[PDB]
């Protein structure tokens, strides 16, 4: 028996962190590309899956 | 960026040339309508009279 795929899961980084908000999200931009470089990671996974 | 979907891509990829294949761009989050406040009926009246 072998694993082959794992469940494809993408997670919006911008909502998870700042949910349903704005004046939260403005802070989230001061951290740079984290959110945008995460979804890249979790995509690279979910693509090769 | 906002003209239309195709031109959101180019703003994600930082490219005018965009090759084939599905890209994620943004996240549409249905925005609420108004509000609901719901509390029991008054339960009591402080002996004002
Ligand atoms: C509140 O008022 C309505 C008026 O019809 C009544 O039907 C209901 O049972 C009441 N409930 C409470 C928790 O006050």
């Amino acid at each position: 028996i072998l694993p082959v795929s794992m469940t494809k899961t993408s997670v919006d980084c911008t909502m998870y962190i700042c949910g349903d908000s704005t004046e939260c999200s403005n802070l989230l931009l001061q951290y740079g590309s984290f959110c945008t470089q995460l979804n890249r990671a979790l995509t690279g996974i979910a693509v090769e899956q | 960026c906002a003209l239309d979907p195709l031109s959101e891509t180019k703003c994600t990829l930082k490219s005018f040339t965009v090759e084939k294949g599905i890209y994620q761009t943004s996240n549409f989050r249905v925005q609420p309508t108004e509000s609901i406040v719901r509390f029991p009926n008054i339960t009591n009246l402080c002996p004002f009279g």
